[PDB]
């Protein structure tokens, strides 16, 4: 995390976009397996429910190995992306958005992420307050949905997505 | 003297907001004792901002937020830093940003104050100490704001004076002693007509 | 006889057996016969009355079923409690309470 | 009631203890009888306190302790041991394994034994309400302050 503060904008396209895309398709592949299990209810579905739990657990490990680096990179470059629209930044919003949608829809995804944080003692708070400590500035300390990196990254990338839409599209957004 | 130390600037009471989301900027030309935030219309001119319940201000000299006392919040500012004061009367929260970056307390709290009652309403306010210079931008010209697009535009906040012809009238605390009637509810002084 | 019964472990181990034997009914009938005679001018054999009343009070505290059984005679105890004020110690009013 | 507080074995044990005090067998405990057993245990009290420790449990005031009063003393001693620790046993009912946390599976186990049934999803609803820390387990401290799971 300390070394990401000097990262150049080229890392967004060269490294971050290909990496998150691999995570995005992996997330879609696992949830595709998860919905396959539920459509055919069976006593064997339990033998295989553990398989997708293992797939979700390893997936959550990969997300937490990249999102803390991504979150810090977004914070130091979100101002430039909003000042001048960037196609790559908009593409990254779709990737993190689809992962969030997968996380919100899938019940096991939330469970495995919560298990990963508590069992590995992931702070999930220093990842969001390191910049404040870098600048020389209880309730859910073990785990909280508000401090989840899957949803924290999206909220930091949300202004990028809203920047694409014109103000005339506000009515269409409400309808959708 | 005790009174010619802090000069408080606030908008006129006719601009009181009781709903919606509003945004304005305060530029710290100097780095000394200056406070900026939101205050209620009944703000008292001889009391430091945030020392009572009538103001929610951020002290950028040493990184503190003031409301009925002081508690650490954010980081101290530098010369030329712009503080973006944001109030959300739909969520009853107040957010302070420094150069487009949201200030945070010693926790994950992204908002300086929470569960604030609307009541009479709120007004933009700032106070300057001895030898302090600050620039207040209420956003009459949206292009003049330096960090509204970076943080505040996409969140649904509007400049405090987005659609206004004349500049917002401001009132300041004048340190000229004047004779006023003794209040009937003065805590220490009582006058009886015999 | 009351003292020996209250000194017996069976009296406390098997409250249902005591209820089946009608022990509380027999003690109550003896008490009211003494209270019935001389119901207004003078109560004689006071020690017997307070022994029966104390026995019934401990009988109620053994189990709720015993307490319920004595509750069925609440009106019977109350009508004999008008003159029980004369005797001091354990009285039919105390048994009702 | 004595039946609730005491079992048949305990009543038998108390009767043997009462007979140990009552060497005469008349059915009453006198001061000398009470004093004798105290000397056997080492204490050498005076008759002033010896009477006081009799009057403290003597109900009818006759000056002697009989078996009904002796049982009433022991019944109170068994009852007043537990004052507010009833939540500890309630916690252990949900806590099958024996540690200091209530797991969702453990909450499933007790809910399975009870009449109401859960669809394996609302079990997470009340456990997250009780668990403030968010670790997925409700500890003893979280249970006493607010009980939902
Ligand atoms: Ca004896
Ligand atoms: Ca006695
Ligand atoms: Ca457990
Ligand atoms: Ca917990």
């Amino acid at each position: 995390q300390p070394i990401v503060s000097r990262a150049r904008p080229e890392l967004l396209h060269s490294h971050f976009i290909p990496t998150i895309g691999r995570l995005r398709k992996r997330a879609g592949k696992v949830v595709a397996e998860e919905e396959q299990l539920r459509l055919e209810a069976k006593a064997e579905a339990e033998e295989g429910e553990l398989l997708v739990r293992d797939e979700f657990s390893v997936l959550c490990r990969d997300l937490y190995a990249l999102y803390p680096l991504l979150i810090r990179y977004v914070d130091n470059n979100r101002a430039h992306w909003l000042t001048e629209p960037n196609a790559n930044a908009e593409e990254l919003f779709r990737m993190v958005g689809e992962i969030f949608i997968y996380w919100s829809k899938s019940h096991n995804f939330k469970r495995e992420e919560q298990n990963f944080v508590v069992q590995n003692e992931i702070n999930n708070m220093s990842f969001l307050t390191a910049d404040s400590k870098s600048k020389m500035a209880r309730r859910g300390d073990r785990y909280s949905v508000q401090t989840s990196l899957i949803v924290a990254t999206l909220k930091k990338m949300l202004p990028i997505g809203l920047n694409m839409c014109a103000p005339t599209d506000q009515d269409l957004i409400m309808l959708a | 003297s005790r009174w010619d130390r802090v000069r408080i600037f606030r908008a006129e009471k006719s601009y009181t907001v009781q709903s919606g989301r509003w945004y304005f900027e305060f530029e710290a030309v100097t780095t000394g004792e200056m406070r900026v935030g939101w205050a209620r219309p009944e703000l008292r001119p001889d009391v430091e901002l945030g020392a009572d319940e009538l103001a929610y201000v951020f002290n950028g000299h040493r990184g503190q937020r003031w409301h009925l006392g002081s508690e650490p919040f954010g980081r101290p500012w530098q010369s030329g830093d712009v503080v973006g004061c944001m109030i959300d009367l739909t969520e009853n929260t107040i957010i302070f940003t420094l150069n487009g970056e949201v200030l945070m307390s010693d926790s994950g709290s992204e908002t300086a104050f929470r569960e604030i009652e609307i009541g009479d309403g709120f007004l933009p306010v700032c106070s300057l100490g001895p030898g302090q210079v600050g620039h207040l931008n209420l956003g009459q010209d949206v292009s003049s704001l330096r960090f509204f697009a970076i943080c505040g535009l996409q969140e649904g906040f509007e400049p405090f004076a987005i659609n206004m012809q004349r500049p917002v009238t401001t009132w300041f605390s004048k340190s000229l002693p004047q004779f006023e009637p003794v209040p009937p509810e003065h805590p220490h002084y009582e006058v009886a007509r015999m | 006889s009351i003292g020996n019964i209250m000194n017996n472990k069976v009296f406390y181990q098997h409250p249902n057996l005591m209820r089946a034997l009608g022990m509380h009914e027999t003690v109550m009938e003896v008490m009211v016969n003494v209270l019935g005679g001389g119901e207004t001018k003078e109560i004689r054999f006071p020690k017997m009355v307070t022994s029966c009343c104390r026995f019934l009070c401990y009988f109620c505290r053994i189990s709720r079923q015993n307490q319920r059984s004595m509750f069925d005679h609440l009106s019977y105890l109350l009508e004999n409690s008008g003159i029980g004020l004369g005797m001091q110690g354990s009285t039919p009013l105390d048994v009702a309470a | 009631h004595m039946a609730d507080q005491l079992t048949e074995e305990q009543i038998a044990e108390f009767k043997e203890a009462f007979s140990l005090f009552d060497k005469d067998g008349d059915g009453t405990i006198t001061t000398k009888e009470l004093g004798t057993v105290m000397r056997s245990l080492g204490q050498n009290p005076t008759e002033a306190e010896l009477q006081d420790m009799i009057n403290e449990v003597d109900a009818d005031g006759n000056g002697t302790i009989d078996f009904p009063e002796f049982l009433t003393m022991m019944a109170r001693k068994m009852k007043d041991t537990d004052s507010e620790e009833e939540i500890r046993e309630a916690f252990r009912v949900f806590d099958k394994d024996g540690n200091g946390y209530i797991s969702a599976a453990e909450l499933r186990h007790v809910m399975t034994n009870l009449g109401e049934k859960l669809t394996d999803e609302e079990v997470d609803e009340m456990i997250r309400e009780a668990d403030i820390d968010g670790d997925g387990q409700v500890n003893y401290e979280e249970f006493v302050q607010m009980m939902t799971a």
